[PDB]
């Protein structure tokens, strides 16, 4: 159903609308990705990530 | 006649020989006397305890009753006379006592007795079987025999030992069967009576308790119990949390007291630091430390693993008492019951005292209250929760409340099999 | 918990513990980040002298990898009742910063609007904790987990013998008989999205453990995005 309503705008995360369009962010300790519709972590051990060290 | 509401000098007293010796307040609805009588087997059960407890393996569960072991020793004390009596008077520790008691003693021993025989049966189960015994020939006084019939009981039940022993001795025997209705049995083992065998001091109790606080057979499961030989066991392990009064004392052992049905009964259990070894605290036990160990409890909410067992004991008295100071009492060439007989020749002592107890304990106990609480059941715990696994080395007591009466002492080395 | 499973290594490292000086386990928290615990209110309401333990599955053997950390900081949302059970939650700031490692790190918190549209629209959550299991039964040893389909709001309160405020929100199964339990309370309740697990509520109360229908009651954490990290600033 239009924008975030469709595939949750293509993000890795969180959907938003500033300015009519889709927009992207992350969760504290990590950092939206150049490409903007991805997060990419910010250091080894972040948020919502099972440890799997193997 | 009834001796639970029947003042003594109501029947024939103040017998022969009568030994002589060269701020804490009496409980509620109870006798001066009885609370005396009482604090006495204290006194003597903790010595006992330890003596027999060197005669076992530390692997070997224990049980017993030290007030009945008490109490028999007073049907003898009753017709003692010199030398042989003051050893009674003081193994037993009635020489504490003040005049009156220290002479009906063995009237109000079953005046005490019955008062923990009501309270107990009242919502549990408690039976037993002691009788003295002695051979036909021997012509035991009329008197001691009508004593002995309505306080002790029953009257003394003469046997041919001489005749046909044996014959005899499991005669014996089936008598308690007949009594603990199954029970307790073979509380005399084989090659114990012989044709000499002329008197044996008979006690035997068997204690099924009730919980106050049941536990769930539902969280029963077999778990670990760490011998004191190092080695590993398998036993039924049960479990429930519920608020207990409780106390570890600064030395570490622990205290736990679970009441049965009323609160009039209760057995505390004595479970010591997995640094300590429970014979240490054996080897250290105390009237004086057993106060500790209950004087000061708390109600918490502890939670507690406890196994489900079983204890038949059965030994002969005699060997350990003897090391604790009582001689005469047992040997032939120096006695003194002239009270039960005085005619042969000093020719009156006794042979063995065979005490056979038992205790079961199940998860089993109840009240059921209702299901009393349907408000919001919060799914936390409580912060202050204390933990009682008894899973390993400890000892046992079962006491009364208001007298502080210690019925059965115990201890569960080896629980699992 | 009752029923679910045991959290392999490194499935639940979110997970904490807060215990006491006697050592002893009996609320459920939610590693937040480095600093702050997120924990139920009633947890602490009767509580006295506790500390938190992370990334430890089993109770009954300590192995390392079990870090003790102590409290600077409790807040207790001021507003809780234990007549109500409504505002049932509160933030723990530790002394001493956790040092994250495997079976320990957090586990992130929503973004409200985005939250109460993406996660809490989702299927199934986990919580976990060292519950017991059954009603009155005994303690875990190990760190159980359990997936928990959302329940309909408008149905959780017809089968609720106490109200349902809307900071609350049930999960449970309408006839399977699963859920969390005493022991459990104050735990995390983790919704996934992606590759990345949210905290989504915390385990509050219920009626029993797991009885016919009957649901489980989650503090709705996307319901305290606010209170929770104006706490965050103390
Ligand atoms: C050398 O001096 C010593 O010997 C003399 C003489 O002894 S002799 O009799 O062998 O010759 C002693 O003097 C004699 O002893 C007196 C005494 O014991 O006080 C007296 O005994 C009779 O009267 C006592 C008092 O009765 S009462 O009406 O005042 O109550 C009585 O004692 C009471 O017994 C009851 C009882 O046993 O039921 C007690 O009840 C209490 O406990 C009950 C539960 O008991 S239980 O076993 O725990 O379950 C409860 O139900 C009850 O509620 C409770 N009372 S409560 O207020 O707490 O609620 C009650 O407390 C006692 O006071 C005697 O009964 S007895 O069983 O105690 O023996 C009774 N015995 S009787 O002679 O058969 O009638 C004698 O009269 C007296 O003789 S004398 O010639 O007048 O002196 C002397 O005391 C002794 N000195 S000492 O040895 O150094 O101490
Ligand atoms: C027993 O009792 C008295 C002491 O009161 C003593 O003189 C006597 O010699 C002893 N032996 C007997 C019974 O003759
Ligand atoms: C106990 O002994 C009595 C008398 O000998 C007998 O009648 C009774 O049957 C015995 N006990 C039972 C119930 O078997
Ligand atoms: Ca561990």
């Amino acid at each position: 159903r239009k924008l975030c309503s469709l595939d949750n705008g293509d993000c890795d995360q969180f959907c938003h609308e500033e300015q009519n369009s889709v927009v992207c962010s992350c969760a504290r300790g990590y950092t939206l990705a150049d490409n903007g519709k991805a997060c990419i972590p910010t250091g080894p051990y972040p948020c919502g990530k099972q440890t799997l060290e193997r | 006649v009834d001796i639970c509401t029947a003042k003594p000098r109501d029947i024939p007293m103040n017998p022969m020989c009568i030994y002589r010796s060269p701020e804490q307040k009496i409980p509620e609805a109870t006798n001066r006397r009885v609370w005396e009588l009482s604090k006495a087997n204290s006194r003597f059960a903790t010595t006992f305890y330890q003596h027999l407890a060197d005669s076992k393996n530390d692997n070997d569960n224990i049980f017993l009753s030290p007030l009945s072991i008490s109490t028999a020793f007073a049907m003898t004390k009753l017709g003692a006379c010199n030398d042989t009596l003051q050893q009674l008077m003081e193994v037993f520790k009635f020489d504490t006592i003040s005049e009156k008691t220290s002479d009906q003693i063995h009237f109000f021993f079953a005046k005490l007795n019955c008062r923990l025989y009501r309270k107990a049966n009242k919502a549990s189960k408690l039976v037993s079987a002691n009788r003295l015994f002695g051979d036909k020939s021997l012509t035991f006084n009329e008197t001691y025999q009508d004593i002995s019939e309505l306080v002790y009981g029953a009257k003394l039940q003469p046997l041919d030992f001489k005749e046909n022993a044996e014959q005899s001795r499991a005669a014996i025997n089936k008598w308690v069967s007949n009594k603990t209705e199954g029970r307790i049995t073979d509380v005399i083992p084989s090659e114990a009576i012989n044709e000499l065998t002329v008197l044996v001091l008979v006690n035997t109790i068997y204690f099924k308790g009730l919980w106050k606080s049941k536990f769930s057979p539902e969280n029963t499961r077999k778990e670990l119990f760490y011998k004191a030989d190092g080695e590993s066991c398998s036993a039924s392990m049960m479990y429930q949390e519920g608020k207990f009064r409780y106390r570890r004392v600064a030395e570490g052992t622990q205290v736990l007291e679970l009441p049965f049905k009323g609160d009039d009964i209760t057995m505390v259990l004595i479970l010591p630091k997995p640094e300590k070894s429970l014979a240490k605290v054996e080897k250290e036990l105390t009237p004086e430390v057993l106060q500790e160990w209950l004087d000061e409890l708390e109600e918490m909410m502890l939670v507690v693993h406890m196994p489900r067992f079983r204890i038949e004991d059965g030994f002969s008295l005699k060997e350990q008492l003897q090391d604790m100071g009582l001689v005469d009492l047992f040997s032939p060439a120096a006695s003194a019951l002239p009270g039960i007989v005085a005619e042969g020749r000093d020719d009156l002592y006794v042979s063995d005292a065979f005490h056979k107890a038992f205790l079961e304990v199940n998860e089993e106990g109840s009240e059921a209250a209702a299901s009393t609480a349907v408000v919001i059941a919060g799914r936390s715990l409580n912060p202050n929760r204390v933990t009682f696994k008894a899973n390993r080395p400890f000892l046992v007591f079962i006491r009364e409340v208001p007298l502080n009466t210690i019925i059965f002492m115990g201890r569960v080395a080896n629980p699992c099999v | 918990i009752v029923g679910g499973q045991e959290c392999k290594d490194g499935e639940c490292p979110w997970q904490a513990l807060l215990i006491n000086e006697e050592n002893e386990g009996f609320c459920g928290g939610t590693i937040l980040s480095e600093f702050y615990i997120l924990t139920a209110a009633h947890c602490l309401y009767q509580a006295k002298r506790f500390k938190v333990r992370v990334g430890d599955r089993n109770t009954e053997q300590e192995e390392g990898g079990e870090a003790v950390h102590e409290v600077e900081v409790v807040i207790k949302h001021n507003r809780f009742t234990k007549e109500t059970y409504d505002f049932d939650i509160a933030v723990l700031r530790l002394k001493t910063p956790i040092t994250f490692r495997m079976n320990v790190a957090p586990a992130c918190l929503p973004e409200r609007d985005w939250a109460e549209s993406t996660l809490m629209t989702q299927k199934t959550g986990i919580v976990s904790g060292f519950g017991r299991t059954h009603e009155k039964g005994r303690q875990s040893t190990r760190l159980k987990m359990l997936e928990v389909p959302y329940v309909d709001r408008n149905s959780c309160k017809l089968s609720s013998s106490f109200i349902i405020t809307q900071n609350m929100f049930c999960a449970g199964y309408d006839t399977k008989q699963e859920d969390a339990c005493q022991g459990d309370a104050g735990g995390p309740h983790v919704t996934r999205f992606k590759d990345t697990y949210f905290v989504t509520g915390i385990v509050s109360w219920g009626e029993g453990c797991a009885r016919k229908g009957k649901y489980g009651i989650y503090t709705k954490v996307t319901a305290f995005l606010k209170w929770i990290d104006r706490s965050m600033k103390t």
